């Protein structure tokens, strides 16, 4: 069952991080009119499992590699058009295709990746797109510009529900020590130096950033739950090099700093690697653990870091001035002894309103989790990892309990008025006036419940409004309240559909 | 990383409007959350209005609403302070200062007015009235 | 044939802040058990045998519950402001802003929970700072509170590593 | 498995409470380069159970006794340099060695005493040290100054966790 | 059981018969202080069977080869420093290492080669040495100078007699 | 156990600084937590600043901050009161008094200013202004 086809145009001299153009599955199934396109009309909406097959010639003397980044949503489409850094295109579920190998084909399950079956007539959420980039480039120029065809073989049977399985159900201990799609920017060894030391930071969960704008990815937030991590990481190296580049390198873990002379260094446990193949290294800590995040007055090398030394240098034949890239990917952590989780089942602060400048004020929340936009009062939000899992994932569902906390600026004996919350079905133009509470501000605490979702079952981050329950906070006399807070714990039933990164 | 050049301040009659010069981009982004600042003799660094530009969220200072505005031109894509009407006491030189390390807690919130957060500081333009 | 133990499973007083001389005041505890060093208010500590087992032993670990107790110097009808506690992971330069509580001082009692430890698992007496949860008490209007106390009971899971003496 | 060696210098007329000098295991395993020192590099951090063996001649006519005080931490190191009272050196886990007997050797478990396995490259917490003092001295002077060798026999296998069993 | 380590520095354009430097096992076991070095003190004199493991990257486009000549005695050390002809370095027990292959490791029995177990404190007969030379060189120049590490894995148990089996 | 000898008090102009003599050690320790004390005619023994020296913790009296200081020289290792500026009313003779029975509840706490705790009492030095 072949449906959809596309081409990508690769210039003669590809560069590292250069943009090779994108293509979307909506265009390929619509443009390439076929059996499956019109079988996708009668079926309504489908949840396809289909294998992309990229057809390129196998040639081992240029040492190219390309990263295919699959974003269901257009977060990074605007970022990536010029000088696409590794972090933007490696923070989304991605597959590396190696030029030495040929006809790379690896399936994708659109149920486990994106979670929501898709419509035909138009697009409700932005189309699932694929971005290609040279992760590292050829040493020297090619003969002339070339091309690659990308095909996707699918079978279309009807989808029963708009929602697949939830990717993860949120709980306080959520980190089991297993990773998906964790890879790093290319480490580069230069040829001139007789020896070389390179260092990879081992403290995951530090929200990798280019230098100006941070990037939230799910692996970082998933590590940020625990306080430090265990030992014995296992990952494999991929040597992106021509056939005539060669290097052999020794891999150890270091805290805090490198022994200068080598006859002290070879005593440590470490792995030699001269080819593309796995290593397994155990994390060396004075405390047997590594914090996994950094404090205010601290650097990144002071903690544990895993180091690559070149004991026998990268050798070169007569003509190459180009550097040799090494890329590592961590499949798993093994023999885990994880420390205490950061946050227990107690509540976490969600939003806090303060500096009310105009009285008889309302604030509208609705079914959405964030994006309140209160124009007569200042608002603040939490850094917590849960609100990070809301920004990383595409669709989120559930119900979350509330509390209110406030204090009084005026004298307690001059107090008056109330803080109410109003709960409707649909927006107040029409509505059924469900359970609403009027708390007098003399009480100073209140607790209620809120639903995030729709009739469809889940609500995404970029805003639309679909019929659901609508909650608004109304303040009778505002100036009284100096500061207001609301902290929320999600009920056990919760879900996150889709996987993505949020470039902020 | 960031260059800044500004002019457009000078004496004016009450009820007057002084446009402030478009903030000079530097190093090919000019997208960072940036807030103006004021002074008073003996009193340093009180904040003024700001915009979170990419979300189109406006923030104004206390003690002022409507007589200072801050907007971004869609075509020029460069922030500039706008002042449509003016009270006698604008004594200070205004400052333009931007912060580029925005995270997730500074994004959906209102733009902060604290002085300690903004790492890029520049001279700014002199404004006063008789 | 041993007689009755001195202290039952009821709480024991841990630290008490008083004589606030400067308003809008904070106090930082952190993950450490002692060594608060509040410079704008006077502090006092307990003689109890548990805080003695903390000084004798080298490393101590666990989690201990809290309560707050305070009273008002001003008139109750002139009262204003709050006493909050702020709970982070790491020091406030960076942090995740975990569960924090704002109690109005009109309530007069509050209860929370604290962890003493690290990622490594235990925190000793002579100070260093290793990545862990960080708790600070912040007072909006300080002069109101005449005396503040906090009394803590450790949860059953607790431990003491090492053996030593403390010459004071 | 012999690793580490040290000497202590005893003056001819020992006094009651006089200080006979200290020695630390970090220095003895680093200085005496051997099988176990470099086996302690590859193992990372170790939790050794090792027996100190102090070799002194057995002589029953002077009635000496020496107390060996083992402090993992440097609390008493500053106190004890001059006129070391009994309470400072008897409030730490200590072993009495009797001059009538000879070649006193009693093991120590660094797991049950100090609880935390130790690093090599440098010291995170101050080194485990040993202080020796005459607890009571000879009736009359000796013939001339003398000496004693202290040895510690160890076996080093890797430690799984930074924490042993909790002492209590 | 790793003991001893060394490096050799190979210039960018190796020549046929050029001298690539030597290294002696006495220096590597003394300089690299370890488990086996000090296990070689207590054992007295040892007759080790140990495998040299030379670690170099496998690259098939330069067609290099190096000859490792092992001389227990310093007969050829003076001859070979300049323009080392093939016969000098191929008349001693020698092993060819091919650059196409990688991580060449072939054992040596110091009992069958040299026949006499060796002392530690000093050298009675001149130290067993290893000389490396390019037997034939690259067609064209490399990119830049490079390096190779040589390791020798040994196990040391005591030698009963000063003499092994007679070779013939 | 403890000897004390002091001088250095006398009349001075306003804004003046009188250093007080280093507390005489006695019996080879001089490490005890020690607090100064003041009087007023009709009003006895109000406390003044103190130091817990070994932890480097400072304590100051109410009604005074910054114009009385108390510090320990690292080399001399002997406490002495320091007064950098002075208000008119210092009427009393100051007293130096130390307590050497410190426990664990007086160690991590702020140094106490209560008069009843300190068992070593001495005459002290006369200070006044016109």
């Amino acid at each position: 069952g072949l449906a959809g086809r596309g081409v990508i145009y690769i210039p003669k001299d590809c560069q590292a991080n250069r943009y090779l153009g994108t293509l979307n599955i909506r265009d390929m199934i619509s443009d390439f009119k076929g059996v499956q396109y019109e079988k996708w009309i009668t079926a309504g909406l489908v949840m396809p499992t289909f294998k992309i097959v990229i057809r390129l010639p196998a040639n081992a003397f240029t040492g190219l590699t390309w990263v295919m980044s699959f974003d269901a949503y257009n977060r990074i489409t605007s970022r990536i058009t010029a000088s696409a850094d590794p972090v933007y295109t490696l923070s989304v579920p991605h597959w590396l295709i190696h030029h030495k190998l040929g006809t790379f084909s690896c399936e994708i399950d659109y149920g486990e990746l994106c979670g929501h079956a898709m419509w035909f007539k138009s697009t409700t959420f932005e189309s699932p797109r694929l971005h290609f980039t040279c992760l590292t480039g050829n040493n020297k120029e090619l003969a002339a510009d070339w091309q690659a065809v990308v095909e996707l073989y699918a079978e279309l049977e009807e989808a029963t529900s708009f929602l697949g399985k939830p990717t993860l159900v949120f709980d306080p201990g959520v980190f089991n020590g297993k990773f998906q799609f964790l890879t790093c920017p290319p480490i580069f060894f230069d040829l001139t130096a007789v020896t070389a030391l390179r260092s990879a930071g081992l403290t995951l969960g530090q929200v990798p950033m280019v230098g100006t704008t941070k990037v939230y990815n799910l692996n970082s937030t998933l590590v940020s739950c625990v306080l430090g991590m265990g030992g014995t990481v296992r990952g494999r190296v991929h040597i992106c090099a021509p056939i005539f580049y060669s290097i052999v390198l020794w891999v150890v873990s270091e805290w805090n700093g490198t022994t200068m002379d080598w006859n002290e260094l070879f005593k440590y446990p470490g792995v030699y690697v001269e080819e593309d193949g796995s290593f397994e290294v155990k994390i060396r800590s004075p405390y047997h653990r590594t914090p996994a995040r950094l404090l205010a007055g601290q650097s990144q090398r002071d903690m544990s870091s895993l180091n690559f030394y070149a004991i026998a240098g990268p050798i070169a034949p007569s003509g190459e001035t180009a550097q040799l890239p090494i890329v590592v990917q961590i499949d798993e952590i093994v023999r885990p002894d994880l420390s205490l989780p950061s946050f227990e089942d107690d509540y976490f602060v969600w939003v806090d309103f303060s500096e009310f400048t105009l009285d008889k004020e309302e604030i509208e929340i609705g079914s959405r989790f964030f994006d309140f936009t209160s124009n007569t009062c200042r608002v603040s939000m939490g850094e917590n990892p849960f609100a990070a899992m809301i920004a990383c994932h595409g669709l989120h569902s559930g119900v979350l309990d509330l509390k209110l906390q406030w204090s009084l600026n005026t004298e307690f004996g001059k107090s008056s008025g109330s803080v109410t919350i109003t709960k409707l079905v649909g927006d107040k133009a029409m509505g059924l006036d469900g359970p609403s509470h009027v708390f007098a501000i003399q009480k100073l605490e209140g607790t209620t419940e809120l639903l995030v979702g729709n009739f469809a079952g889940a609500n995404p981050n970029t805003r639309f409004s679909l019929y659901s329950r609508w909650m608004a906070i109304k303040l009778d006399q505002a100036k009284s309240i100096k500061v207001l807070r609301v902290l929320c714990k999600p009920r056990p039933g919760f879900s996150f559909y889709g996987r993505t990164s949020f470039p902020v | 990383q960031v260059q800044l050049q500004e002019s457009g301040g000078g004496s004016v009659q009450v009820g007057g409007s002084l446009r402030v010069a478009c903030a000079a981009s530097g190093d090919t982004f000019s997208g960072y959350l940036a807030a103006w600042f004021r002074q008073a003799p003996g009193k340093g660094r009180e904040g003024v209005a700001a915009i979170n530009s990419k979300r189109h969220t406006t923030s104004y200072a206390d003690s002022v609403k409507g007589r200072f505005t801050i907007s971004k031109d869609n075509a020029d894509n460069i922030m500039y302070l706008e002042m449509n009407s003016l009270k006698p006491e604008d004594t200070a030189i205004y400052y333009c200062a931007a912060a580029d390390a925005i995270g997730l807690a500074e994004y959906w919130s209102t733009p902060t007015l604290s002085a300690a957060r903004y790492k890029y500081w520049g001279q700014g333009t002199q404004v006063t009235v008789s």
